[PDB]
């Protein structure tokens, strides 16, 4: 099990570790998040009490170093920080541990959600999608916007999820107009599973990682992203059986954990009444379609 | 984005554009069967692709082995418009491409779109008007080659004949627009208007009869006449 600990906590602030959350009062003495398991991604994220504007936050893999957050005083949040000494950081964490000022990542036994959230979710790709090579951890806000958005403005801070456009001359071959732009098995299956992505992990992997920032940063871009991911296989005929069977087991977890009382905003109408009941597929996402109905009927 | 009543007069200016209308492109008629059941026999149809400020059609006639062994023939026919309308773009000179295609139903955006990927500066629009151009088969020299057809073939016309020696476009447009509707209305009648005096005649390379100009404004009055007379008989009014 590993820590993230915190030089303080100066400001009043929620704080989110994965699916969970909990509110730190002012200068309130909170030193960190313990027994953060081993094996997973994490994603550690705030929202200020007096400017609920930007939740903001940080991917990280506690595989890949010591990482710990302190407030900046003058950018005005809480940054996430390498620290190299080893020795250094395992003393600093252990006298923390010793004061019990820290959280525990309060997990159940039972509770597989998170794993299931980021099954295909590696640090090395997230660190494509998130470039600052500097660090080995990777920030996302509510704000940044994709290079996809950005085409149609400071790429340095953008979200390079792959572009998909269903109206692109990638989607599209010539002489197979109608029966690409009808079936998009081809744009699915050769240009972005065995030209892109590589293989379905990869493509499951930015699938779950953009809903992941829709849900934690309200990321519109990243919504979007999600909800086209899905439609291009929705509206593939031809998709390796593994491939569905492993997508409705991604969507149900993800609309398990979705707040009730965010799908207004999180949940595409026409995407979600496409692929469930007009979609080649759908009749193949047997375990998202019954609880997408006893969840979310309005929706429907 | 949409064409309509606010921005009617750009349909007249110097950028080239076409109007693109697919209603008689799947025409069938239906029938029943020995068994009792009901079948279609598809009939040649054509698209009407029509410059408003020239008036040149370019119509293409769609010969009936195009729907041989195809399925969904009423989602094919869009498609296929938008192949053979790409197809004719493509054909054209640079200089002689349109600006804009202008889709008379709203179900041909995204064919058009995705068959014209590779022209992206040309602007596919919709329309808000309610035009009449699926009553071109009720041009008689119009419906006579598409019916003769055997094969797929392009047949290029003038809609005004010789009338913008005398009138300007958006006159012709609204002429052509009003016979039209007339046709669609009642086309027993406007034919009958069009032809009672034998004396006029239509010229073998026109469509429509040569009428002097003062005889037009009465040829014009009596379509008007009709649409509203045709709208009381079915309003009851
Ligand atoms: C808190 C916490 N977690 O790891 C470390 C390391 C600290 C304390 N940090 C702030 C330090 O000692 C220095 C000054 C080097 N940044």
């Amino acid at each position: 099990m590993n820590t993230v600990p915190f030089t303080s906590a100066p400001i009043e602030v929620t704080i989110g570790i994965d699916q969970y959350s909990f509110n730190v009062k002012e200068n309130q003495p909170f030193h960190g998040i313990k027994d953060i398991p081993i094996g997973h991604v994490h994603v550690i994220h705030f929202q200020h009490a007096d400017n609920s504007s930007m939740r903001y936050g940080y991917w990280f893999d506690c595989r890949m170093g010591n990482f710990y957050i302190q407030y900046d005083p003058k950018d005005g949040l809480y940054k996430m920080m390498e620290e190299r000494d080893g020795a250094k950081f395992e003393n600093i964490v252990h006298n923390f541990k010793e004061r019990q000022m820290m959280v525990s990542y309060p997990k159940i036994d039972e509770d597989d959600t998170w794993y299931n959230l980021t099954e295909f979710v590696q640090m090395d790709k997230i660190r494509k999608i998130v470039r600052k090579d500097e660090n080995q951890f990777s920030y996302v806000d509510s704000s940044m916007t994709t290079v996809q958005e950005n085409e149609l403005s400071d790429p340095a801070h953008s979200l390079n999820y792959t572009v998909i456009n269903f109206k692109s001359r990638e989607a599209i071959r010539p002489g197979h107009e109608m029966e690409d732009f009808l079936d998009k098995s081809y744009y699915l299956n050769t240009v972005m599973l065995q030209g892109i992505f590589k293989n379905s992990s990869n493509y499951f992997g930015e699938l779950q990682f953009a809903f992941l920032n829709a849900m934690f940063f309200g990321n519109y871009g990243s919504s979007l992203q999600w909800h086209a991911m899905i439609e291009l296989i929705c509206s593939s005929a031809t998709v390796p059986k593994h491939m569905l069977d492993k997508l409705d087991e991604i969507l149900y977890y993800q609309i398990k954990t979705l707040p009730e009382q965010y799908s207004d905003i999180l949940l595409n109408e026409r995407v979600w009444n496409i692929c469930l009941y007009s979609s080649f597929q759908k009749n193949s996402l047997h375990n998202t379609e019954k609880i997408m109905e006893n969840k979310y009927p309005e929706l429907l | 984005g949409a064409m309509n009543s606010s921005n009617y007069a750009e349909l007249f200016n110097n950028d080239i554009k076409l109007f693109v209308d697919d209603t008689n492109v799947y025409r069938v008629t239906v029938h029943k069967t020995f068994e009792g059941n009901v079948a279609t026999k598809a009939i040649n149809g054509c698209i009407f692709t029509l410059n408003p400020k020239t008036g040149h059609l370019f119509l293409k006639i769609i010969h009936t082995s195009v729907w041989a062994g195809q399925k969904r023939l009423s989602q094919l026919a869009k498609w296929k418009t938008a192949e053979e309308v790409s197809a004719l773009v493509r054909s054209l000179p640079k200089e002689e491409q349109p600006k804009q295609i202008i889709v008379t139903r709203k179900a041909m955006l995204d064919p058009l779109e995705v068959h014209m990927l590779d022209f992206p500066n040309i602007a596919i629009r919709p329309t808000e008007l309610r035009l009449p151009f699926s009553a071109a088969m009720s041009i008689d020299k119009l419906s006579d080659v598409v019916m003769k057809a055997t094969e797929p073939q392009m047949v290029l016309f003038n809609i005004y004949d010789d009338w913008l020696d005398r009138i300007s476009s958006y006159t012709a447009f609204s002429r052509l627009t009003l016979l039209l509707r007339a046709l669609k209305t009642n086309e027993e009648s406007a034919k009958m208007i069009l032809l009672s005096d034998p004396t006029i005649t239509i010229k073998s390379y026109h469509l429509w009869p040569s009428f002097t100009d003062e005889q037009w404004i009465t040829i014009e009055s009596q379509m008007r006449d009709l649409i509203l007379t045709e709208y009381g008989r079915k309003y009851n009014v």
